């Protein structure tokens, strides 16, 4: 019965997971954007 | 100067993304037992 | 559902030589000891007489390559059979006090790090998975009492 | 129930005034003895080491004391037949020994004293009470009954039998008597006036303190008669921990001047109010004993709390318990490390106790004077704007939500930033981000030598970017020396020698030539990683320590960092020399940089002494609040700021439930929407009606206020014993911690397990850290939803038992009924039990010994 | 619990040592009993028993920021490490009995598992004085801190180790009843430490 | 004394910190009940 | 004893039952509590 | 086989007895209730 407000804040919620793991695993299974390698 | 920046950053995230989490569990909660 | 398999990712491994998988020679007790062997020894020659001409070979040239880095091998300080050398003050691996009062997981650390003056450090020589298959070497040394 | 409600308030005077009389007789008795067991012929305990610092610094313990006494008041005094001085003629006896004697039974003859005294209010007021009555378990022995019958502190009889001849206060006719509680507030502080100035003449003329500016200019000490300001610490002025002369308020001197300071403006104070006693309306409800017993019972917590941070500071340094350490302190037979620090962490954590004790317990008295109004309806009558301002629900309701939220955002911020850097130092991958470490690396020095294999981004900001390692111009990978490393660099974590960080590779330079603010004079190229060291200076505290500090010591401060910067433009210039030499190619331009950088080389010497030597200077500047264990200068950390937003939002926690119990101990806004009241103070709940009601009334409030306590009140055990707090996994031994030259114990979880280590060495001290863990968890049997199921098993298990009895021929087996708690009792003894059980345990993390670095 | 702890030792004194310095051991600033009827003594007997090097020691004197103080750059000079055994006993002992006992034992024979067994010989043969010294400053095993035998290069000092080497070769061939005494520190340096 | 009186005064200012945030919701929030 | 008055050595093989050793001799410092450890069976094997 | 059978007889046996116990409990004090 969620509202549009709740909604809202899972995608940002998402957004900041699939930033996160973008950063994490680009660099180490492709060689670029190496500004985020470790 | 930077690393500092990028370090606020990550911190930013992490309280956005925990404190966030914690609510939709309240809100998910809520919406169970009740309305 | 969750474990879907578990995602723990590609093991380490030694150097591929190939037409035979490293990653499982990593955890094959006659392939790893053979390469530890090699390391310890510095040379092909204590091998088996029945190895293949490629596997010959290929640790060759791992030796050569290690010998341009200074690599210094094990057996001569500690022999080719053990337990070394009062002189030298190295190691004895045949004995059972210091085989029983050694974790296989501290051994490790020792290689790594070298250990008190003469016994030298080998962590900018060796890759921390041909340490473990020389640790495994060295425990094959013991002698009971 | 009502067993531990036998005396409640209000009560008359006589009797309260008699109690008091008769407990301070009591302890005074107690000293008395624990000044026996100061003696030297003992064992070091826990008991005579918290009082042996004062007696050295009163001048009573004497360390330097070895001789042995046979003559000294009366000609009796080596050893004698039936002890001459009973028990004590068996051991060698020195002065202090005897100077110890004699103060035990001076406080155990005045103790004595006050005790019968005492005794003479308390029972003549009631006039007079038999000595059966006052003893009673003295008619059960028997052919003394007789004995026991007699009337002592009688208001008619002889002399040595009086109590009180006009059998009250409020009738005996000495027109110097106050007749109200605010009238004998002037009589009581000039009487505390009195007694500071007993204690300034005692420590004057008996024990030979004069107070400054009257101090000698000479005094005795072991190795003969010297100068005030040379003499060390027991004797003299000259401090021989720290190397320096005594500030005169800083000795005991300046505690006997204060003595009559304190005891004229008490005088003073009492003697106007001794004319204008106070009169307010908002005052007179307080004459009941019901009113003011919350009024002082919460300001003597205060005094607690204050006692401990007073004591605390003025104490962490000084002398008397530094001279612990040079005892040779021996406890169940082990050897403690720094018995100094422990001891006078002892006594700081025992009156931060009682402080959280007593203000916990003052407002839940105060909450049953104000639910007594509100059962006999005149709470909507008081007058005292003391009530009356808070009588208002909806600013009750803005007063308790808006301390929650307040609560609520220091307490995220703080734990948050716990649960991030415990992230950072265990590496771990989240899939979305992975943790990093802080990890350092030599620039400088013979270190900034040593070569690595480098992967060297070609353009970091810019995407489908790629990397390169470093090699030759034939093709080989070059070793690239630590002096040279550059900012992006990866290094390969298994030849650093890591593992611990398995789910990547490298690791990364991050800033290059960096130099501790604050830490070793050394240069690093460094790895921030994740580890937030900013977060030190989030954190007031930072700020004012460091600006007062550097406002006293600023021109150091300015010759320091002058030093490290030609320093480094010496290091810079070196490295280039070095590098040309490196990369000459011609055996002459090889060997003429080699001459150049000879040349070179003094200079690079002469910026490094220079260095290191203004470095050395600086950090030996006095502390202003933080201090090192010597009283030197440090800077403010990240368990620093911690420890800050942690008692700001902690104390919250703990004390939101008192404020419930000050607003809600009759109707809160929940039971206020049902209609409902709280009945009593104590009931444990009404039942299962609007899906469950434990816990509601004011004496569970208050164990609830309890309990959460006990986390502001670890986190500070923690701190004073050297646990970090930043982080749970945190230690000591690692690149962080001594790059900044930061010692400490632990780490949250940490710590637990390393201070543990070193109890498992003392057998007393793991005995009681096993009986502490039974103690504990047995309070979860009373403290669950579980009563029920406990009564109903208990009548099974009575019927089983009374069966066997009929069967066997037991008469006292066949009517046996075990004994349920109900559940107010239940939820009484389950905090006795938690709170027992957690405190006997953190005895044990101050008592193991105090292992901070000097 | 309080009061009642026994009579002291007699052979304990509690006759004062000198303070610690306040001047670090490695400061390059400026470098590194009486008469009375029983004083005399007493300083003998606390020069003796009581122990100088046991307290945590200042910062900037611990091994990891000491300039001598890593494994490679330690001096071991054997005459001043088995020069007297009072102190290899006096020192070493405080300094076991407080770190080491928790993990190793109260006998010194291996509490923790897998943790060493000082009494035992082909343990005692194999190990140089400065391999015990790396081991002490480096920890042994993979781990933050070290393994599961923690690192010390934060925590000692370079001189508190060498007690703790010195004190350590005193456990060979013993029975697994607690620590070693005063005579086998003593029979130890005498068949050259 | 410095430290000291820092301390004390830390505590105390911690106290009256809390009693003006109190202050300010309360007065800017008169005309608005809570139920 | 010796004849000497100077205190005789045991060795372990001539213990007996009743024997008491000090515990410091020993080197334990673990139970400060009790001074002698006391032998109460000489000759032991182990069953096992 | 041996150890396998020997365990498994134990955990058998232990609720044999319990049934035993609780057996000589009930026939031999069928003349008082239990209350
Ligand atoms: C570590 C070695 C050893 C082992 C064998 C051990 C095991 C266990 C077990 C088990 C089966 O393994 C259990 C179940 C257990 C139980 C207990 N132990 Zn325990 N225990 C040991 C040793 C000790 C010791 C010495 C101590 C406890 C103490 C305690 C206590 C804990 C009492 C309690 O409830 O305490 C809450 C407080 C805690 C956890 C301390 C928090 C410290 C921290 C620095 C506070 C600051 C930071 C926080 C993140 C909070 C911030 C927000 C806030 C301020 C509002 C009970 C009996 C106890 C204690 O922590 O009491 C506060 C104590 O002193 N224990 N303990
Ligand atoms: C801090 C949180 C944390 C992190 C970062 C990890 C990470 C890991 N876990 Mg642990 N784990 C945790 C907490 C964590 N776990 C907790 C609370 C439990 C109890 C439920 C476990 C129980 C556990 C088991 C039993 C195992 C791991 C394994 C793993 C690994 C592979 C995980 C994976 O495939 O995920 C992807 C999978 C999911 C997201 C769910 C499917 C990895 C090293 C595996 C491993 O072998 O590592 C050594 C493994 O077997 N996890
Ligand atoms: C020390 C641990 C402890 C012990 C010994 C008990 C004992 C018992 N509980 Mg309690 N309980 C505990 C903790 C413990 N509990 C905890 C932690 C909780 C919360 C979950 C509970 C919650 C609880 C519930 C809800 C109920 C019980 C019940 C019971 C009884 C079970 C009936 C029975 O089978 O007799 C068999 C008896 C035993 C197996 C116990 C033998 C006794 C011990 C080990 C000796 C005790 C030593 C004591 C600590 C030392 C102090 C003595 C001092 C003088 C030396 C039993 C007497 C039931 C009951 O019937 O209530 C009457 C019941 O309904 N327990
Ligand atoms: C297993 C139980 C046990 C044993 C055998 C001891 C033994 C002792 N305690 Mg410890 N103690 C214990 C449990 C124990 N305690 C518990 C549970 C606590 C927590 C309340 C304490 C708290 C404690 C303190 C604070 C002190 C000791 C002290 C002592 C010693 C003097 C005892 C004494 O005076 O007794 C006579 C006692 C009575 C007759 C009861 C009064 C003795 C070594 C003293 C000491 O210094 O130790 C080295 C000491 O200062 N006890
Ligand atoms: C228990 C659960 C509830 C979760 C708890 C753990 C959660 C971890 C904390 C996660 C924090 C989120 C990280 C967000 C972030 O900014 O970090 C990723 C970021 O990535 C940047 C780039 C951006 N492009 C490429 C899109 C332009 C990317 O990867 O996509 O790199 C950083 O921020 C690194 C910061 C540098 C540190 C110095
Ligand atoms: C605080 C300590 C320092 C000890 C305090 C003094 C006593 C120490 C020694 C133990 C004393 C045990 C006495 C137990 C006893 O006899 O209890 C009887 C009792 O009451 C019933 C009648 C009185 N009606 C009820 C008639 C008025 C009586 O006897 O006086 O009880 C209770 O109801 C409480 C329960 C006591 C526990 C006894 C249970 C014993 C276990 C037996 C189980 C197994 C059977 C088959 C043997
Ligand atoms: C290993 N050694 C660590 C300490 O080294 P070192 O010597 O460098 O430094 C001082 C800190 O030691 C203290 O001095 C602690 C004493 C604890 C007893 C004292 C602990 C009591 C603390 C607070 C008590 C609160 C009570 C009264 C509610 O480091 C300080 O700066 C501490 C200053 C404390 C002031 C913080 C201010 C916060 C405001 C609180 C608001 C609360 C309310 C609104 C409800
Ligand atoms: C069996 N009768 C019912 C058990 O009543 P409950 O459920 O009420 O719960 C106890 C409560 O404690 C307290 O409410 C403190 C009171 C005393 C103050 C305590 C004061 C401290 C005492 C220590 C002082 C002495 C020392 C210093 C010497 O706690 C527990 O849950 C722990 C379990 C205790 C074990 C019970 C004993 C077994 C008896 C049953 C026999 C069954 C069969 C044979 C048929
Ligand atoms: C009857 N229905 C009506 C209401 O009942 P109601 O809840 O009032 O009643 C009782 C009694 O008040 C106590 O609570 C007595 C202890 C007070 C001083 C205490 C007096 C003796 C104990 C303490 C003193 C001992 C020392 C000082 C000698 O019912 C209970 O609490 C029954 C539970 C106790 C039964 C024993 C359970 C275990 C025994 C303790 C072992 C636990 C340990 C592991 C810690
Ligand atoms: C265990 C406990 C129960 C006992 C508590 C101990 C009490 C000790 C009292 C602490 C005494 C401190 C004075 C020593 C000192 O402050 O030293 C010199 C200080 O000079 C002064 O200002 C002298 C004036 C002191 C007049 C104040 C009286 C205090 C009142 C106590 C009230 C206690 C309550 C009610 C809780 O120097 P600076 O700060 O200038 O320099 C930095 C030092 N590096
Ligand atoms: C130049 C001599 C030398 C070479 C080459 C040498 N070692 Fe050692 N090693 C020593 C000496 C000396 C010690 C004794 C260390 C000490 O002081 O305790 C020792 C010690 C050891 C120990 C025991 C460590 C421990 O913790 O207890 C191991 C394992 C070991 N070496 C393995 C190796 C391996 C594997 C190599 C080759 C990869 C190797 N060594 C190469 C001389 C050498
Ligand atoms: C936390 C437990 C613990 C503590 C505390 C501890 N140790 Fe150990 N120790 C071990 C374990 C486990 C080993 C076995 C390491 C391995 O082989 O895995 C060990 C091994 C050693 C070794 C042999 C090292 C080698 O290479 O052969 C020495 C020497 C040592 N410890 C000395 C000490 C001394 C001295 C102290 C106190 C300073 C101390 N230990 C404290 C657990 C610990
Ligand atoms: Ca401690």
């Amino acid at each position: 019965d969620i509202s549009k407000v709740a909604w809202a804040w899972f995608g940002v919620l998402l957004a900041i997971c699939l930033i996160g793991a973008f950063g994490n695993y680009v660099p180490k299974l492709f060689v670029k954007m190496l500004m985020f390698l470790n | 100067m930077w690393n500092v920046v990028g370090q606020i950053i990550s911190v930013l995230c992490f309280f956005i993304l925990t404190v966030g989490t914690l609510f939709g569990i309240v809100y998910v909660s809520h919406l169970l037992s009740r309305g | 559902v969750m474990a879907t398999g578990c995602f723990v990712g590609a093991r380490n491994a030694s150097e591929p030589r190939l037409g035979s998988s490293s990653i499982a020679a990593s955890r094959t007790a006659p392939a790893y000891l053979r390469e530890a062997q090699v390391l310890y020894e510095g040379s092909t020659d204590g091998l088996p007489k029945d190895t293949p001409a490629d596997e010959i070979a290929h640790y060759k040239a791992m030796l050569a390559e290690l010998q341009t880095r200074n690599y210094a091998a094990c057996a001569g300080c500690h022999q080719v059979n053990g337990g070394g050398n009062k002189a030298i003050n190295a190691t004895n691996f045949q004995d059972a006090g210091w085989q029983a009062n050694n974790s296989s997981p501290g051994m490790v650390t020792s290689i790594v790090n070298g250990k008190g003056k003469v016994m030298p450090a080998y962590k900018d020589k060796l890759t921390l998975q041909q340490i473990n298959y020389l640790v495994e070497y060295i425990r094959r040394f013991e002698k009971k009492r | 129930k009502r067993w531990y409600q036998k005396l409640e308030l209000p009560m008359p005077p006589e009797r309260i005034f008699g109690a008091h009389m008769m407990l301070i007789g009591g302890l005074a008795c107690l000293i008395g003895t624990y000044f026996f067991a100061s003696m030297t012929m003992w064992n070091d305990g826990y008991v005579n080491l918290t009082l042996r610092p004062r007696l050295i610094s009163l001048g009573i313990y004497d360390p330097y004391d070895t001789e042995q006494i046979q003559r000294v008041w009366l000609p009796l005094i080596g050893e004698f037949s039936t002890s001459k001085l009973p028990f004590f003629g068996q051991y060698p006896l020195t002065m202090t020994d005897f100077r110890l004697f004699g103060w035990g039974c001076f406080h155990i003859g005045l103790g004595l004293w006050l005790v019968y005294a005492g005794a003479a209010h308390y029972y003549g007021a009631r006039g007079g009470a038999t000595i059966g009555e006052i003893f009673w378990l003295l008619p059960y022995v028997p052919g003394l009954k007789g004995l026991c019958q007699i009337k002592w502190f009688t208001p008619e009889g002889p002399w040595y039998k009086v109590g009180l001849p006009w059998g009250s206060f409020a009738n005996t006719p000495w027109p110097i008597l106050r007749r109200t509680y605010a009238d004998a507030l002037s009589p009581h502080t000039i009487y505390i006036g009195l007694l500071f100035f007993i204690w300034g003449f005692v420590l004057w003329f008996v024990l030979d303190k004069p107070p400054v500016p009257l101090q000698p200019a000479q005094v005795m000490t072991p190795n003969g008669l010297m100068p005030l300001e040379q003499a060390p610490f027991p004797y003299g002025w000259f401090d021989p921990y720290l190397n320096q002369v005594m500030h005169p308020m800083n000795t005991i001197n300046g505690e006997t001047t204060m003595c009559f300071v304190w005891g004229v403006l008490f005088v003073a104070l009492g003697a106007y109010w001794w004319y204008r006693p106070p009169r307010s309306i908002n005052i007179t409800h307080l004459e009941d004993t019901k009113a003011v017993f919350h009024v002082h019972l919460t300001a003597i917590g205060y005094v607690s709390f204050a006692l401990a941070i007073v004591g605390f500071l003025a104490l962490r340094n000084h002398p008397s318990y530094l001279m612990l350490n040079d005892m040779n302190v021996i406890i169940y037979g082990k050897k403690i490390v720094n018995p100094g620090r422990m001891i006078h962490n002892m006594i700081t954590f025992n009156h931060v106790q009682v402080g959280l004790l007593y203000v916990a317990a003052g407002v839940f008295h105060g909450g049953q004077y104000l639910h007594g109004l509100n059962i006999s309806g005149a709470y909507k009558q008081a007058r005292s704007k003391f009530i009356t301002w808070f009588q208002n629900p909806d600013l009750q309701t803005k007063i308790v939500g808006t301390t929650m939220f307040v609560s609520f955002v220091t307490v995220v911020f703080g734990y948050g930033m716990i649960c991030w850097n415990t992230g950072a130092e265990l590496d771990l991958n989240f899939g979305i981000y992975q943790f990093r470490s802080f990890r350092a690396i030599q620039m400088d020095g013979e270190a900034g030598n040593i070569g690595y294999r480098v992967f060297r981004p070609k353009n970091p900001w810019d995407p489908t970017a790629g990397g390169d390692w470093v090699k030759n111009p034939d093709g080989t990978a070059k070793l690239v020396k630590a002096r040279n490393l550059q900012v992006g660099d990866r290094i390969l974590n298994e030849e650093l020698g890591i593992g611990s960080s398995p789910t990547y590779s490298f690791t990364t330079i991050e800033e290059i030539n960096y130099k501790p603010e604050w830490g070793q004079p050394k240069l690093y190229a460094v790895q921030w990683g994740s580890w937030t060291h900013f977060l030190r200076k989030v954190n007031p505290l930072f700020w004012v320590d460091k600006g007062i500090w550097y406002l006293q010591n600023q021109k150091t401060f300015e010759a320091t960092r002058k030093a490290d910067e030609a320093y480094l433009a010496a290091h810079l210039k070196a490295v280039s020399l070095l590098n040309q030499i490196d990369d000459a190619q011609t055996e002459e331009a090889k060997q003429k940089a080699q001459a150049e950088l000879d040349k070179f080389r003094p200079e690079l010497e002469k910026a490094h002494a220079n260095m290191l030597e203004w470095n050395e200077r600086l950090a030996s500047t006095p502390a202003v609040l933080y201090s090192n264990l010597r009283d030197q200068h440090r800077d403010g950390e990240i368990n620093d700021a911690i420890f800050f937003w942690l008692m700001i939002g902690g104390w919250l926690f703990g004390f939101i439930p008192l404020l419930r119990i000050a607003f809600h101990n009759y109707q809160s806004p929940w039971y206020r929407d049902f209609e409902w009241r709280k009945q009593s103070p104590d009931f444990p709940c009404i039942g299962p009606v609007k899906g469950g009601t434990c816990g509601v009334s004011i004496q569970d409030q208050l164990w609830f206020c309890i309990l959460f306590s006990i986390k502001p009140l670890s986190a500070i055990a923690w701190y004073l014993d050297g646990g970090w707090i930043a982080t749970m996994m945190a230690r000591g031994n690692e690149a962080y911690y001594l790059t900044h030259n930061i010692s400490h114990t632990g780490g949250v979880f940490l710590y637990m397990w390393n201070e543990t280590t070193w109890i498992w060495t003392d057998n007393h001290l793991t005995a009681m850290l096993l009986l502490g863990h039974l103690i504990w968890f047995v309070s979860f049997a009373l403290w669950f939803k579980d009563r029920g199921s406990r009564a109903e098993g208990g009548d099974i298990q009575s019927r089983w038992v009374r069966l066997m009895g009929k069967r066997l021929g037991i008469k006292t087996l066949q009517e046996v009924r075990f004994p349920v708690s109900n559940l107010a009792t239940a939820k009484l003894w389950g905090t006795v039990f938690f709170y027992t059980g957690t405190f006997v345990l953190v005895f044990l993390y101050f008592a193991d010994g105090f292992f901070q670095n000097r | 619990g309080g009061c009642f702890v026994g009579s002291r030792d007699p052979n304990e004194t509690r006759y004062p040592k000198a303070p610690m310095p306040l001047q670090n051991q490695t400061s390059t600033l400026k470098t590194a009993a009486q008469n009375t009827p029983g004083a005399r003594e007493a300083a003998a007997l606390r020069d003796r028993v009581t122990p100088l090097n046991l307290q945590q020691v200042n910062e900037q004197d611990v091994a990891g920021n000491d300039p001598l103080g890593s494994p490679a750059r330690v001096v071991l000079d054997e005459g001043e490490m088995y020069r007297d055994p009072v102190e290899i006993y006096r020192e070493g002992r405080a300094l076991f009995q407080n770190n080491c006992v928790g993990c190793h034992g109260h006998n010194g024979c291996g509490n923790v598992p897998r943790s060493t067994n000082f009494t035992d010989p082909g343990w005692q043969e194999n190990n140089s004085d400065g391999g015990i010294y790396s081991s002490i400053y480096n920890g042994k095993g993979i781990g933050n801190g070290g393994g599961a035998m923690p690192a010390y290069y934060n925590q000692l000092s370079p001189q508190q180790i060498r007690y703790l080497v010195a004190y350590l070769r005193a456990f060979k061939g013993r029975q697994c009843n607690g620590l070693p005494t005063l005579s086998d520190v003593e029979r130890m340096v005498a068949e050259r430490q | 004394m410095t430290a000291i009186l820092l301390a004390c005064l830390f505590v105390l200012g911690g106290y009256a910190a809390l009693w003006g945030i109190i202050k300010f919701v309360v007065a800017n929030t008169k005309d608005i009940a809570a139920n």
